[PDB]
């Protein structure tokens, strides 16, 4: 659905290593494609915060725009022997899968970027666990979680979760906790800033921010329903591009308005722009801001 | 309950929807001149781990 | 109440000469209504005479 | 009452230089007059004030009864991008375009008359900014403001737009506007008098005064689709002579009724006349009173 958000951001780039079968759909993101691993982020009642926040990165995107490293091993084989590192955290978060799919990524502890992977030809149970022996096959990867890259450079690699009357969220081990405790799956926030571990989050504060960056904004032409066209070629403000573009104050602000010496008419796009969160009050720019389904273990009595 | 919030009313808690009404322009970080709009998703959340019956 | 609801007004003339006359002095003293004064201003410009006791 | 609104007194010409395959069945405009431009201007549902002001010119029957002038050029392309005497206005306004249309006329800011055209087979757009490729392609033009005509020839040439607590409003630039301000896409009228601009109004006060001028009086040729004939040529009141005609009871009462001598039956027209309209608080007389959706910027620092 929308076929007007199908523009990504920077390179836009979602696939990886080993399931390189859709890239022809996916480098560049086309309309007529079939990209399994981005229609199932724009379906309505799923995942109301990436539809809110359309024209931003992802993790692969982030991953493939040098902003967030590859774990070790990047892509973990579902065919496990008693041990496999990337299964301890897959096994305590609590997903759904609509079976298809073979592979799935999300979120480590460390702040990179692991998933799993699944020999062909094998699909997905109902939570991702392991791919059992085989419509079709989707050859892409499922994401688990909620979450957006953005591109930024603030500093945050002294601060860890903090929070009241929690005892071992997830994965990670906060304070110690010997007495009655309880152990449910609840919807707890994250956020992960410059060389950091994935920190939980108590109250997300969001603030969206406007700016005048390229992907920002939307090229549509009127000459030839409407027919997208390309951003990147329009007129920089000192120099000089292929085609002509204008618009209005928002996307003339950044391109040369040439009015009747252009060929399409650009506005601006909604959902754009980078975000800050409020940590202990100081508006701080994260990097990757989701939301996960994992064990939670609070404090009762 | 607004489209942007909508997992948080999935809980079964007390919550309520509030609109208000802000100024526009670059003076806020908005792209229209147009006065601009806010969407707010109070839920309550207990605080005393004890409670009286009166 | 007197309200001005964004009203351009300009003065393209300055201040220039001009000679006065007297009319005729009416009206009250030590009242609301006052002692209302007639001159006669006559000038060949368009401007604005200023006047004043000792 | 008496449904005679198709009726066009005077001359009644829908011609403009491009429009050349409705030639012969465009003037004059009789009850069997087809053409796609005015079609449309008797269709419910779209043009309310040409409904209420029936008995009325419109644009080209005014241009060619010698009141409104005719620009340079008073047709232009969309086709190529090599810039045109016709995009600066039309970009900051807000119309809609019809499907089989190749031109677009409308009422320029220069008191004149200014259009387009589409070149063979080639359309244009939903907006009417540019052209895109092509049911049946209509033979004129579409009228993108709703405006009228009338016989008027008062003198109003120096005047200027009166609109406070607004800043740039329609086309006319009164005083830039860069602090707090709150533009949308409204609809302000206004009134072009004889050799003057397209001066905007806040409020319209229009006052149609009933007379008994031959301006107001329809009629068609009468035999045991009806063609109209000449009113002007009927004789004044206690005369029989030169062209008998008959009527109703506003035609008798004007003029005469000679029954049987006559040759072409006279009516009424529901609603015509004199109109007038309330600007800078005095009686003056327009051409043309129409609306139009463009860029309203007010004033709010």
């Amino acid at each position: 659905e929308d076929p007007h958000l199908r523009n990504r951001p920077g390179k836009g780039h979602n696939y990886i290593d080993g399931m390189t079968q859709e890239d022809a759909t996916c480098k560049p993101v086309t309309y007529a494609g079939a990209c399994s691993s981005f229609d199932v982020l724009l379906e309505k009642g799923k995942f109301p915060l990436f539809q809110s926040y359309a024209h931003h990165r992802t993790l692969l995107e982030a991953v493939h725009d040098t902003i967030i490293a590859k774990a070790d091993p990047p892509s973990c084989d579902l065919q496990s022997a008693h041990g496999n590192p990337c299964m301890k955290e897959k096994l305590v978060m609590k997903t759904h899968c609509p079976n298809d799919y073979q592979s799935a990524h999300y979120l480590n502890n460390d702040g990179k970027m692991a998933s799993v992977k699944c020999p062909p030809k094998y699909e997905l149970t109902e939570d991702c666990n392991f791919c059992r022996q085989m419509a079709s096959l989707k050859k892409g990867s499922y994401p688990l979680q909620d979450l957006f890259c953005q591109s930024s450079e603030d500093d945050g690699s002294k601060l860890k979760t903090k929070m009241k009357g929690v005892c071992e969220v997830g994965v990670q081990a906060l304070k110690k906790c010997d007495g009655q405790l309880s152990t449910a799956h609840e919807v707890v926030p994250f956020a992960v800033f410059k060389n950091s571990k994935k920190v939980y989050l108590d109250k997300l504060d969001l603030k969206t921010e406007e700016n005048l960056l390229p992907d920002s904004f939307v090229c549509f032409e009127h000459k030839g329903e409407l027919k997208s066209f390309d951003i990147s070629q329009c007129p920089k403000i000192g120099g000089h591009g292929s085609k002509k573009c204008t618009g209005d104050a928002a996307f003339c602000s950044a391109y040369e308005c040439t009015a009747q010496y252009a060929n399409a008419y650009c506005s601006h796009a909604n959902g754009s722009g980078i975000v800050q969160i409020q940590v202990s009050g100081v508006w701080k720019k994260p990097l990757c801001v989701g939301y996960e389904r994992v064990v939670v273990k609070r404090e009762l009595s | 309950t607004s489209a942007e919030f909508s997992f948080v009313g999935e809980s079964t808690t007390m919550r309520e929807n509030k609109c208000f009404e802000q100024c526009g322009g670059w003076g806020c970080g908005c792209f229209n001149v147009n006065p601009s709009c806010l969407f707010v998703h109070t839920y309550l959340q207990s605080v005393r781990k004890e409670a009286l019956r009166v | 109440t007197l309200m001005f609801d964004n009203f351009e007004v300009d003065f393209v003339g300055a201040a220039v000469s001009c000679d006065a006359a007297f009319l005729n002095l009416t009206g009250c003293y030590s009242c609301n209504a006052g002692a209302r004064v007639c001159l006669s201003i006559t000038s060949t410009g368009t401007g604005s005479l200023s006047a004043h006791n000792k």
